[PDB]
């Protein structure tokens, strides 16, 4: 937990399901505007949402739903490729979801009526974790509770195995790199693969344990943010094998670590999801203490906006969103 | 059968990371002794002050 | 020969044919059991059909011949291979046809069987409701209300 | 007969290779610095939950 310039959700979103996963677009949009989508247990709902911080039109939040698609088992985490379109007379989709199942499944829609699945096996341990590899992702990389890291295609295949020491709890893309992945263990080592050549460059050593949760800097490739034990740590390249600055995040078993799409010093965490009615911290760097507290009656999902310092955290049937520093 | 001392030098190719396989193989059960790892951060290190009485997560970030 | 063919056929799964042959393998033996251990049940191993579809094939003996609280419990077993939606509804259309309203209750709540169909929705509300679990029923019922199923 | 044997002795050798598998690997797993105080919180809390049933000698853990 943290409690530092605690307030209310400045953006909040009423909606007919509780949120069980929620995440904006990262990058490469056909049209302005940032499309966000959550998945539920049953349905999956893909909206555009327009802020009065970007549009003078829309006044406060202008959200709109694409579509709600009825899946199966609930999805528990999706994938987004960073190739969709939003303009022409086409809006390309190719989003990859896992859901209670252990399985990840590819859909592909063109909001002309067509969408058909491809169904990506599984390994050993359920799905961590899945993120296209690519700068428009065309391959998803995923960890499970096998120590493996395995790469997939489109159609299914292995595109990769890596061998692990522990089971794999997170797998990242550097929207900067170009496969550049870094796959992150319990144990608390961080691997960087170079896809391109399956050769592993760099690694990393928390003294911090378990590990879970990390993420590259948006606007930095030196610095590297995560989540460990219960304090949040920088490592900074190429003068770390060990936490370069380490300040406590989250009192309680911090969830998930967030940097923002447009700042390289601001950065969200979460607390322990539901229980005391979860926290977001939004944090700057160089202070321990939050540059912001929101509240969430559940912890489910951190996502940060495109290209506004805006993150968002679903709850119990809700949205909120909240504004932050560059 | 006694075992008059722990496996020598190892050659690792670039296939892997060599940092955590020759961790792996430092911290290996059953070889060398917690003393000769303190004694070899020492004169490594240049002399340094006693860096014995270490817990095991301490032990390794201070490796 | 008519059997050895079906290998002949095009194999979409080894599995399924080793599941057929494992099945007709159990009817031999309890067409006439002698002596209490056999290398016959030594058959999956060998052809290295998983565990979890063993028990599954056991429980498709017992719900063939309708000792389906034993069908049930083999499959409620943990650690099998999760059935496909197909058979789920045939299983539970069948459990209901029979009265088993509380054994097809504890099928769904156990396996949580997928539904996404109109059917499948009716077929779970139906168990749901000659189970008593109008509230969930309901709900579930609100929740799929499209414009065209409503 | 020698083969119909094997077939049936394969599995039980499968089940014993699986448990010294997971002798040897629990052999080979390390573990953590973790306080007492823990410890012995873990301990009420499983003895309340009715798994456990307390029994203290003495409890070490290495350096």
């Amino acid at each position: 937990m943290k409690q530092d310039s605690a307030s209310n959700a400045t953006y909040t979103v009423d909606c007919e399901d509780y949120v069980h996963v929620v995440e904006f677009n990262p990058f490469d949009s056909g049209e302005a505007g940032s499309l966000l989508a959550y998945g539920g247990i049953s349905y999956v709902v893909i909206a555009s949402c327009r802020f009065q911080e970007e549009d003078s039109t829309v006044e406060g939040i202008e959200f709109k739903t694409l579509k709600t698609f009825h899946h199966g088992e609930r999805v528990v985490a999706i994938a987004w490729s960073p190739e969709t379109r939003c303009d022409a007379l086409l809006p390309l989709l190719r989003f990859a979801t896992a859901a209670g199942d252990k399985k990840i499944r590819i859909f592909t829609s063109d909001f002309q009526d067509k969408n058909e699945y491809k169904v990506i096996e599984g390994h050993s341990g359920y799905i961590n974790d899945l993120v296209f590899c690519s700068p428009e992702g065309t391959d998803i990389a995923s960890v499970g509770d096998d120590h493996t890291c395995r790469i997939w295609d489109l159609d299914g295949k292995q595109i990769a195995m890596f061998i692990l020491r522990s089971p794999g709890m997170s797998v990242a893309w550097h929207p900067e790199g170009a496969f550049k992945l870094m796959v992150a263990e319990k144990t608390g080592t961080i691997r960087f693969y170079d896809l391109t050549t399956h050769q592993a460059i760099l690694s990393l050593e928390s003294v911090q344990v378990p590990l879970m949760s990390a993420d590259w800097c948006v606007r930095n490739t030196l610095r590297i943010g995560a989540v460990a034990g219960n304090d949040w740590i920088i490592w900074e390249m190429p003068r770390s094998s060990y936490p370069q600055d380490n300040k406590p995040a989250h009192a309680d078993r911090a969830r998930m670590f967030r940097w923002s799409k447009c700042n390289e010093n601001v950065f969200a965490t979460t607390g322990y999801p539901g229980k005391m009615k979860s926290q977001i911290a939004i944090h700057h760097l160089a202070h321990p203490q939050p540059i912001l507290i929101g509240t969430a009656p559940v912890g489910s999902g951190l996502s940060w906006h495109r290209r506004l310092p805006l993150c968002v955290v679903g709850g119990y049937r809700k949205l909120f969103f909240w504004l932050t520093e560059m | 059968f006694v075992n008059p001392l722990p496996d020598d030098d190892l050659a690792i190719g670039d296939e892997q990371e060599p940092q955590e396989a020759y961790l792996e193989c430092l911290f290996a059960p059953g070889r060398f002794t917690i003393a000769a790892l303190q004694k070899a951060i020492q004169i490594l290190r240049k002399g340094s002050g006693r860096v014995l009485d270490l817990s095991w997560e301490e032990l390794k970030k201070e490796v | 020969h008519a059997l050895l063919d079906v290998y002949l056929l095009e194999n979409a799964d080894e599995m399924s044919k080793h599941a057929i042959t494992i099945y007709f393998l159990l009817d031999i033996m309890y067409s006439f059991p002698d002596k209490p251990d056999s290398s016959i049940e030594s058959f999956p191993t060998a052809f290295f059909v998983p565990g979890s579809l063993i028990k599954l094939i056991q429980g498709f003996w017992l719900l063939d011949h309708n000792d389906y609280q034993n069908s049930v419990d083999c499959i409620l077993n943990p650690a099998s291979s999760r059935v496909m939606s197909w058979q789920h509804s045939q299983i539970i259309e069948n459990l209901l046809c029979h009265g088993d309203s509380r054994q097809a209750l504890r099928y769904l709540q156990v396996m949580k069987p997928v539904a996404t169909t109109s059917k499948e929705v009716k077929l779970h509300m139906t168990v749901l409701l000659a189970n008593r679990s109008i509230l969930e029923a309901w709900n579930l019922q609100r929740l799929h209300s499209s414009r065209l199923n409503v | 007969q020698l083969l119909h044997s094997q077939q049936e002795l394969i599995p039980r050798a499968a089940q014993l290779l699986l448990s010294y598998y997971m002798i040897r690997w629990g052999s080979q797993c390390l573990a953590c610095a973790v306080p007492v105080d823990l410890l012995e919180s873990n301990l009420q809390h499983l003895s309340v939950l009715e798994l456990s049933d307390s029994q203290v000698e003495k409890r070490r853990y290495t350096s």
